[PDB]
């Protein structure tokens, strides 16, 4: 099944934040309505916050996260969770190798803001 | 934050 | 129900990161083995990272997130999510007032690292 | 924070299923748009399905779960999770006593159907 | 990434319940320690319960859900959610066709029981 794709409420501010846990340099792209809105990159085996940014979900609300390592796409896992019917998290893990720890790039999207 | 009048008289 | 308390695997590194969305100054305390292991403080209405750190879960694996504004505990919501039976997120939202957006401090704990 | 309250997409069929794990008789009421739409009662320490029903979320999409034992409201915990941006679960646990297993009535709402 | 595989605490009872939303006959297999522990088969386009059972997680705690239709494995999505650090849900959706509603068989695993 498709992973890393989330439908947010339209034209809503959201945060996106990426963590690295791999010997490989991660590249995280965040697309909003199929346009590149953010790109984060870094290399850490200790959860460095290689990027954080406030974006807007736009007219469509479609947000997609893609992860790659030196051009090679990583396998993605994702889900969205809602607490007290109001606080939203969209979660992404990724695997760039063979150990299947799926933490090589971790991406957390949160909304509402403010 | 807080339990408030007028965005904050009460805290 | 208790919120903001998570049983992690014993003696294991985890990441903790906090974001702020409030006019009030947020104080986030992370307890391991019932003692404060990290404290983050900051103010933002635009989801600014007010702290990020890697900690060890201690002998018991018990991790507790406490959020307060000028010494008063905020109301917490929380959950843990596991993706592909391996990647763990422990998620906390908090409400410091009466609008119930529960984003006033948002805390993300993730493991494993590395 | 309020628990057991979920906003569903409007005019959408959904399933609700209640399980019992308690020495006390559980009563589960499901309200749609503030009106009782289903009610299940039963005692089990074996996860019996004390009721399952298909309902429509209606114009409001507002769905609330009430759990009580002999007329005393239980302490509810809840969250919503979405898989591959399309499959939804609204999850409820509840505690009627002192041991805090929060399984005494468990309620799962799922959509879409068909 | 692997889906439908969950690690439960060892020697622990859990509930498994399967719902159908498809014109095709669903067969749901539940494996414990890689051996078939329960099988449900049925058909419904109205979320009917095609099986519910109490199982034990055994020495290993490894539980795997498989779904097929007319002998063809369905694509799975899954996750685990923990509420108030105590109540566990392991959730599975499956897709037998092309509309990607991932509800064709829905499997809910919950623990602890009792
Ligand atoms: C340091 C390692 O880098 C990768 C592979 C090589 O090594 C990752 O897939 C592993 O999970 C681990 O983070
Ligand atoms: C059998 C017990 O019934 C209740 C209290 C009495 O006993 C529940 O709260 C417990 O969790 C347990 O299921
Ligand atoms: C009744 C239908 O049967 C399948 C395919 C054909 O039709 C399922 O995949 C659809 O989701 C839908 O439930
Ligand atoms: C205090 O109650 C108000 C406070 O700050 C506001 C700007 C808004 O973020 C609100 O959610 C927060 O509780
Ligand atoms: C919540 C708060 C903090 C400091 C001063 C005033 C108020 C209402
Ligand atoms: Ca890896
Ligand atoms: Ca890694
Ligand atoms: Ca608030
Ligand atoms: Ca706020
Ligand atoms: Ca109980
Ligand atoms: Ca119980
Ligand atoms: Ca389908
Ligand atoms: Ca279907």
């Amino acid at each position: 099944a498709t992973q890393g794709v989330f439908t947010l409420p339209a034209n809503t501010r959201f945060g996106v934040t990426a963590f690295a846990n791999s010997s490989g340099t991660q590249t995280v792209n965040v697309l909003v309505n199929n346009e590149t809105a953010a790109t984060f990159s870094g290399q850490s085996t200790n959860n460095a916050v290689i990027g954080t940014q406030v974006l807007n979900s736009g007219s469509s609300g479609k947000v997609q996260v893609q992860v790659s390592v030196n051009g090679r796409p990583s396998d993605l896992v994702s889900a969205q969770v809602i607490l007290t019917n109001e606080l939203n998290f969209a979660l992404v893990g990724s695997e760039d190798g063979t150990d299947n720890d799926y933490n090589d790039a971790v991406v957390v999207i949160n909304w509402p803001l403010g | 934050c807080x339990w408030x009048k007028x965005k904050x008289w009460x805290c």
